[PDB]
RNA sequence: CACAUGUUCC
RNA sequence: AAAUUCUUGGACCGGCGCAAGACGGACCAGAGCGAAAGCAUUUGCCAAGAAUGUUUUCAUUAAUCAAGAACGAAAGUCGGAGGUUCGAAGACGAUCAGAUACCGUCGUAGUUCCGACCAUAAACGAUGCCGACUGGCGAUGCGGCGGCGUUAUUCCCAUGACCCGCCGGGCAGCUUCCGGGAAACCAAAGUCUUUGGGUUCCGGGGGGAGUAUGGUUGCAAAGCUGAAACUUAAAGGAAUUGA
């Protein structure tokens, strides 16, 4: 039977989209079908962010961040717990999880 | 609902209900006709006489002011062209696609586009055969169509 | 494209009757449809209709009552003899107490009772009850 | 809702509907009495004239073709007419 | 503006007076009747220079046409190549005013 | 005879004595009879116009290239073959030029080459079908065709 | 047996019948 | 190329800005607007670099003086905000003679 | 009528030389005797007289071209490339 | 990093 | 996890360059275009196209179509060019009872460009094409219309960028007892036992079998049409509860 109305992708009027590889494996996944994660993160998070600050020559120097646009496949994201299975009524919800931490 | 396109657009003219002549128009039927004869003498397809007359001369419709329409007036005086205007512009468009296809023969999209006009030309060709405005043995020949502009 | 005109008019007012609209507009106006509407009005199945005669195919606004169940159309217009006209209404009308099959004859357009009175057959148009 | 006044549609929504989809098919175009500041003579111009309009004696241009209504030359007084 | 010239040429063919060919058009420059000269780009360079010298004495404008003689005949509505075209009477066209 | 590349007779004017000097050039593809072919340093860059390599822009297609200044052309002169300019070097008056074998050779900037590919290209794509065509080909060149293993 | 490989087995078997019938003629 | 033989390949970047009162999430621009932005966005480089040699254009790279002009000149096309010149690449230098380097070093 | 099914000019070769050699010869053999449009006169009078030369039957004008075709695909690309660098030098 | 398979009736 | 592999003959790494061939990230979206396949660096040229606007022209010229024809993913074939990366086959090192697989190092064909074949895909919206009607709701693409106002050229009208609405269709989404369906679900999969708007293609339990044979195309691979003998009482679809 039909599990998803959009068949787990954003392709509606195209019919063909360019594939992209994965981060863990080299799986060829369509761009709209891939689970895309964009993570804003510092180079150092909790411990190394402190001791480098007094070790920095330039006082009051903000540490640069790192930007990585992640592209996971269906098997890779679920195994790495990026996304998880939901109930038939919980599938239709597509709002992002709340962001506070 | 275009017959050679998947588009279903709705955009065309809509004449008002009243067929009476406008109150701002003081040009009589013969003065409109001599204006029509002036535009037709210098070379102009009947589509364009109707265009510029409502722009500068301020006429609503030629059929309401005069007794006849634009092509019918030219047919009475013999100023109408040898072949109708919709077939002429289709042949002109078909020549340009074929001329473009001579250089860009890799253009498969333009190659597919070529059959559509020749499909559209033949529909107009056999229709005008039944209306007896074309000779019964007239046939659109692609190689000799470049002589006609 | 629009092949049949009466078929589009009858189904448009049948969709409005199912929803129960007080009045309904049909986009084409034809002589057959006007004759079709006059057949139903003498029997009181619908409310009073009017046409808007512009300089094109006119538009007809038909007031509706709640007395209409279904007004169908039979395409193509099969010719109907006097012998099997009972056979046509057996498998089309709900009952013999009511239900009207209208069909065009040389005398005009009328229901199946009046065609029996004038003893004239013709081609079928549609059914309504 | 069910009951509507198709007999007598209100002015406010009649102009809102599409020009072909009106109860009576009426255009949205019109004509106006354009008077350029360069000269004196009154010219009749279509609202969607889509063509170049030039004054008498080639004094100044009047209207520019656009996708919709023709753009009037600035300073040209115009008075919309009807019949 | 190239397509406009083909429309002017088509208008002259049906209404106005014209002379086709090189030798017959060279006489019309010499009688002074022709006002505009059309020359294809594939005409001989000796013939290109002689036409312009003939027209300079006659004060006749020369319009060097874009393409070759093969398409110039089709632009004139004919079925043969034409290198030199001379317009005797435009009649009802604006070809000479552009 | 014995050479697939056509030859062109070019006639010059002697600048010191009242005489006309003729040469036997190697015809680049596109050369027609009755055409001014120029020869010198101040020459323009078009097909069939020999000028020194050091004046040429990058990637110029040439043939009949001199391998030494003044030896009247030795390199890249078979039918359908050509040479390209790789890179210039203003000092030491040298220029890298590749050869149809694919090898890249540093050559002086003083020598010259005629711009274009040699006419008669594509000769080897036609297969010889019978022994007669190959017998007549080598008979004009030398006695080397019948090869016993 | 997947439906894909039984089609591939048929084509290998059909091609085998092509060579066997060809040598007899 | 500058007045001297310093021939450069410059690179700039632009970013359309969501307006303060804009409610629309997309905030995109038309394709012809991008082509109309980039034709003004390129000619500014040719105006700043051709008129002088390296000493002033480098002095224009310490601030965003090339990128500031690009941001304000294209406000009539689309109000882009996040404009800088992103990369300047050396391509061809003339002959190095030591006298040129001294006035660049005091 | 149509004399042969799928062999044209290579029908003179008979059953010799194989099908594929006769097939690839056919494209070259047809083109080396076909006539091409003159760029000077316009009359189609480009006939191959020898290897690499093409002569005009109207202008009496010999043009140095390809071995089998009037213009090879490589030489046309060179002519566009040389003209592009011609105006690049003098601006 | 491997976890291959175990005749039938209710 | 190791090994196959390179390495004092200097591997790996850093810097400056050079050359080659692929590819076009982030911007990139339940967005746009195209009949479909499909289409993403800048710019120029050529021809084409939908929608909008139109008091412009003709006046039924229209809808679906067997025969026929054009295009047609990837893989594959034939000639050349080039072959960076990846990579069928194959070699080697691991794992296992065995790997002839999954893992790792190489790597032919191929993957890249041009000219010809090939016409097959889960070529899917698993939903033929034209016409009408049947609830709303917020978006979004284009074009047009109207309107307070903020903001640029600056010197504002008008044009740009926003904001508030309306119109046509363009891809969609949300919502509900319209209605339907075996249900999953569907603004079409509704307007159907109250059964008829028009026109093509196609199916009759499951295998045999898309097989044999015959015909036809193709260089080949294979493409189109296409059985019977015989065997079988179930196969299958949706949904519920356990395991
Ligand atoms: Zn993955
Ligand atoms: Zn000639």
């Amino acid at each position: 039977t039909k599990k998803r109305r959009n068949n787990g992708r954003a392709k509606k009027g195209r019919g063909h989209v360019q594939p992209i590889r994965c981060t863990n494996c080299a799986r060829c996944v369509p761009k709209d079908k891939a689970i895309k994660k964009f993570v804003i993160r510092n180079i150092v998070e909790a411990a190394a962010v402190r001791d480098i600050s007094e070790a920095s020559v330039f006082d009051a120097y903000v540490l640069p961040k790192l930007y990585v646009k992640l592209h996971y496949c269906v098997s890779c994201a679920i195994h790495s717990k990026v996304v998880r299975n939901r109930s038939r009524e919980a599938r239709k919800d597509r709002t992002p999880p709340p962001r506070f931490r | 609902g275009r017959m050679h396109a998947p588009g279903k657009g709705l955009s065309q003219s809509a004449l008002p209900y009243r067929r009476s002549v406008p109150t701002w128009l003081k040009l009589t039927s013969d003065d409109v006709k001599e204006q029509i004869y002036k535009l037709a003498k210098k070379g102009l397809t009947p589509s364009q006489i109707g265009v510029i007359l409502r722009d500068s001369h301020g006429v609503a419709q030629v059929r309401f002011v005069t007794g006849n329409k634009i092509l019918r007036i030219l047919k009475s005086k013999g100023l109408a062209p040898d072949l109708p205007e919709d077939l002429y512009h289709l042949i002109k468009k078909a020549v340009a696609v074929r001329k473009h296809l001579e250089r860009n023969r890799k253009d498969k999209d333009a190659k597919f586009r070529l059959i559509l006009i020749e499909s559209r030309i033949h529909r107009l060709a056999r229709y005008y055969k039944t209306k007896r405005v074309l000779p019964p043995n007239w046939k659109y020949e692609s190689s000799t169509a470049s002589a006609l502009v | 494209v629009r092949m049949n005109v009466l078929a589009d008019a009858l189904k448009s007012i049948n969709n409005a009757e199912k929803r129960g609209k007080r009045q309904v507009l049909i986009r084409p106006c034809s002589k057959v449809i006007v004759r079709f509407l006059t057949v139903m009005m003498k029997h009181g199945y619908i409310g009073e209709f009017e046409i808007i005669d512009d300089h094109r195919a006119g538009k007809i606004v038909v007031n509706l009552t709640g007395r209409l169940n279904k007004c169908g159309v039979i395409s193509p217009r099969f010719d109907v003899q006097l012998k099997d006209l009972e056979k046509w209404q057996n498998n089309l009308l709900p009952s013999r107490q009511f239900g009207f099959i209208v069909l065009t004859t040389s005398a005009g357009i009328m229901d199946h009772e009046e065609a029996r009175r004038k003893h004239t057959g013709g081609k079928i148009l549609g059914f309504f009850f | 809702p069910l009951a509507k006044d198709l007999l007598h549609p209100s002015p406010e929504e009649e102009k809102r509907k599409h020009k072909k989809k009106r109860l009576v098919q009426s255009p949205n175009s019109y004509f106006m009495d354009v008077k350029c500041p360069g000269c004196y003579k009154i010219t009749t111009v279509f609202s969607h004239a889509q063509t170049v309009v030039l004054c008498v004696g080639c004094s100044t241009v009047l209207c520019q073709p656009t996708g919709g209504k023709a753009r009037l030359t600035e300073g040209c007084s115009f008075r919309r007419k009807q019949h | 503006s190239l397509e406009s010239i083909n429309s002017r040429l088509q208008l002259v063919m049906k209404s106005g007076k014209y002379v086709l060919g090189y030798k017959q058009s060279l006489k019309m420059i010499r009688q002074g009747k022709a006002k505009l000269v059309i020359l294809a780009n594939n005409c001989p360079a000796l013939r290109k220079s002689e036409i312009e010298y003939y027209a300079m004495l006659a004060k006749t404008g020369v319009h060097h046409y874009s393409g070759n003689n093969i398409e110039l005949g089709t632009a004139c509505g004919k079925y043969y190549r034409v290198c030199t075209l001379s317009i005797i009477d435009p009649g009802d066209s604006d070809i000479i005013r552009s | 005879p014995g050479r697939g590349a056509p030859l062109a007779k070019v006639v010059f004017r002697d600048p010191y004595r009242f005489k006309k000097r003729t040469e036997l050039f190697i015809a680049a593809e596109g050369i027609h009879t009755g055409q001014f072919v120029y020869c010198g340093k101040k020459a323009q860059l078009n097909i069939g116009n020999v000028l020194p390599v050091g004046t040429m822009p990058e990637g110029t297609i040439v043939c009949c290239l001199e391998e030494k200044p003044g030896d009247r052309g030795k390199l890249a002169r078979a039918s359908g073959n050509y040479a390209t300019v790789i890179s210039h070097n203003p000092e030491t008056k040298k220029t890298r030029v590749k050869l149809p074998s694919g090898s890249k050779k540093v050559i002086s900037s003083a020598n010259r080459a005629v711009v274009g590919v040699v006419a008669g290209g594509g000769r080897i794509d036609k297969p010889i079908l019978k022994a007669g065509r190959a017998y007549h080909k080598y008979k004009a060149k030398r006695n080397c065709w019948p090869r016993v293993r | 047996m997947r439906a894909k490989w039984r089609k591939k087995r048929m084509r290998r078997l059909k091609r085998k019948r092509r060579k066997m019938r060809q040598r007899s003629k | 190329k500058t007045t001297d033989g310093y021939l450069l390949r410059l690179f700039c970047v632009g970013f359309t800005k969501k307006r303060n009162n804009q409610i629309r999430k997309t905030s995109y621009a038309q394709h012809q607007q991008v082509r109309q932005i980039r034709k003004k966005m390129m000619e500014i480089m040719t105006r700043e670099v051709q008129t002088n040699d390296l000493k002033e254009v480098v002095n224009k790279l310490i601030p965003d003086s090339i990128g500031k002009d690009i941001e304000k000149a294209c406000q009539s096309i689309y109000p882009l905000h996040d404009v800088f010149v992103r990369k300047v690449k050396m391509l061809k230098k003339p002959k190095f003679e030591l006298g040129k380097l001294m006035e660049l070093h005091g | 009528a149509k004399r042969t099914k799928k062999v044209g000019i290579v029908g003179k070769y008979g059953t010799r030389y194989g099908a594929s050699l006769r097939k690839m010869v056919k494209k070259i053999e047809i083109s080396q005797h076909a006539k091409y449009t003159c760029s000077f006169c316009g009359k189609t009078k480009m006939k191959r007289r020898a290897v690499g030369i093409w002569h005009c039957g109207s202008c009496m004008k010999t043009v140095a071209g390809g071995a089998w075709t009037y213009n090879t695909t490589s030489a046309v690309t060179v002519k566009s490339a040389i003209r592009r660098l011609k105006e690049l030098k003098d601006q």
